[PDB]
């Protein structure tokens, strides 16, 4: 269930962790490779920069 | 050491002794070449039934035909062989029309796949299908 939300006016975009918190493209995650093969181009364009 | 071929596709004094002379003269009875043949005919093997059974990428093998449609087909098929092999227009021993209502039995053939379904259409197709169902493209 990793949702992903934009920011607004300036505020950083978001990821939907695991115990239900959002937090932001920073720090130490853990992915199983499934994620990435469900959302290729989108994980994609979010991330790799 | 004696190079072996494959059969099958890989993955690509006087010497003079007393008795020996040979004027004996007898024939066989039963003669040698009558059971020869006989025995011949009965050394071969069966035929593999391969009806029914996977592809090496998973498609069936054999025709879309009902089953016991096939096994009448078969049936009336052993018995033309039979006549053609005793040389009778008719044949004395048959395997149809015979009086016993053998009317449930069920035969291989590759109307069906493996988990029940039917072969209208290849395994690999759905499987095309299905996961072209799924796919994503660059963003615009």
């Amino acid at each position: 269930d990793c949702r992903i939300s934009f920011g607004m006016n300036g505020a950083a975009p978001m990821i939907r962790d695991e115990t239900g918190l959002m937090v932001p493209f920073e720090g130490n995650w853990i992915f199983p490779l499934a994620l990435w093969q469900m959302n290729t181009r989108y994980f994609n364009q979010q991330f790799d920069a | 050491m004696k190079r072996i071929p494959r059969k099958t596709k890989g993955k690509s004094p006087a010497t003079t002794e007393p008795g020996t002379s040979n004027r004996e003269q007898y024939k066989a009875r039963p003669g040698i070449a009558s059971v020869q043949r006989a025995t011949e005919s009965a050394e071969m093997p069966m035929k593999n039934n391969d009806e029914g059974t996977p592809d090496k990428k998973g498609n069936t093998k054999g025709d879309l035909v009902n089953e016991h449609s096939e096994a009448k087909d078969e049936a009336d098929e052993a018995t033309k062989k039979q006549a053609k092999d005793t040389d009778k227009s008719k044949a004395q021993v048959t395997y149809s029309d015979t009086g016993i209502n053998n009317a449930n039995e069920l035969s291989r053939s590759g109307n069906v796949d493996n988990e029940g379904g039917s072969n209208q259409k290849p395994m690999s197709t759905r499987i095309a299908e299905a996961t072209s169902a799924i796919v994503s493209k660059h963003p615009a």
